[PDB]
Formats: structure tokens, C-alpha cells, sequence
């Protein structure tokens, strides 16, 4: 919903409060770093498409079709 | 017939309040985690006595004890 038009650190704090609703406070007090992702954009998906096409090329080159 | 230490820590967070509690614990009971830390910020609703003190049988705050 909200990673668009919002900053990074306040997003981390907000979803960390959501985690505090789910986990224990003494638990997530004992974490190195709670990295929070973002949904993938268009250039990212073009690159992921290129990665999957490369592994497909490897499969059909072991099959023997360039 | 009264509790020994009753206080109210008034000041900004993270200044050593945790450090002061752990120093109190490390003298009075000779370990840092010879203590209990429980936050009360999550208990604004009616689900406070059912989550802090001890739950009714068969609801949300039950299967961790209390």
C-alpha cells in the first residue's frame, strides 16, 4: 500500500510495529537488521526476464538447440 | 507488605534506562537478565488484562502462559 510516496526509515519503523504485533518484543530486540524489501519495478522485471531466458538457454543448450 | 521499589522513569528514551535496569539487576540479583522487561504500549484496548495478567481459556493471549 504505502511504500510508494513514503520514505525508507519510517516505513521500516511502521512495519516493525506491525512485526511487534506479530512477534515478541524481546525477540525482535535481538535482531541485527530487519531489512524490508520493495515491490519490483519494470526495469527489474526486464532484468529478471533476461536471467530466466539465460537459464532457459542453458537448458536448451544441454538439449542442443541454440 | 508493600513492594520494595516503585518508581517512574521520566526522561528521553534510550539514555541508559535499559542500562540502569540492567545495572540494578546486575547488583541486586547479579545478572543483566535477572529481570523482566515488558512493554505496555501495545495494550491500549480491552485486551490488556487478557494479555498481560492471564488469558481466558481459549483466546489469543493464552498459549504463552502470561
Amino acid at each position: 500500500e504505502r511504500f510508494g510516496e513514503l520514505d525508507y526509515a519510517h516505513m521500516k519503523e511502521l512495519v516493525l510495529g506491525v512485526v511487534s504485533h506479530n512477534f515478541r518484543p524481546e525477540f525482535i530486540n535481538r535482531i541485527d537488521e530487519v531489512v524490508v524489501f520493495h515491490p519490483l519495478g519494470e526495469q527489474h522485471i526486464a532484468s529478471i526476464a533476461q536471467i530466466q531466458l539465460k537459464r532457459l538457454y542453458k537448458r536448451l543448450e544441454e538439449r542442443g538447440y541454440e | 507488605n508493600r513492594p520494595i521499589g516503585s518508581f517512574l522513569f521520566l526522561g528521553p528514551t534510550g539514555v541508559g534506562k535499559t542500562e540502569l535496569c540492567k545495572a540494578l539487576a546486575n547488583f541486586m540479583f547479579d545478572s543483566d537478565e535477572a529481570m523482566v522487561r515488558i512493554d505496555m504500549s501495545e495494550f491500549m484496548e480491552k485486551h490488556s488484562v487478557s494479555r498481560l495478567v492471564g488469558a481466558p481459556p481459549g483466546y489469543v493471549g493464552y498459549e504463552e502462559g502470561g
